[PDB]
């Protein structure tokens, strides 16, 4: 993959590949490595709490034969 | 009365106590660099 620095404008740009290669192996080190080092990015941002919508109810129909030709 | 300088020509360095910091920064930089690639190296070798 691509490995990028972020810039003064908050722009992250490519300045390096990581590429690892290996054959029988136990594990992915550089997984093991980024974790354990620097941070995960999540993108889902989880809200203080969550919010409920609706709870709704759906009927299921008898036979299924419009849908599966559909 | 006497004066006797034992200090071995520690007066002739320029900028003793900046060299001296010098020279310790650069042996813990080194020490903390081996330490910790060796660390990663045996890391990398356990899950691999």
């Amino acid at each position: 993959g691509p490995i990028k620095v972020e810039l003064p404008t908050k722009e992250t740009v490519e300045i390096g590949i990581v590429d690892y290669e290996a054959g029988a192996s136990h594990g992915n080190p550089v997984v093991d490595f980024l974790k354990r080092n620097g941070s995960t990015l999540e993108q889902k941002v989880n809200l203080e709490n969550p919010i409920p919508i609706a709870v709704l109810d759906s009927y299921t129909p008898s036979t299924n034969e419009p849908y599966a030709r559909v | 009365p006497v004066m006797a300088d034992l200090n071995g020509g520690l007066q002739f360095v320029p900028e003793l106590k900046e060299f001296t910091a010098k020279l310790r920064k650069e042996l813990v930089e080194t020490s903390e660099v081996r330490k910790a690639v060796s660390i990663e190296t045996a890391l990398e070798h356990k899950v691999v």
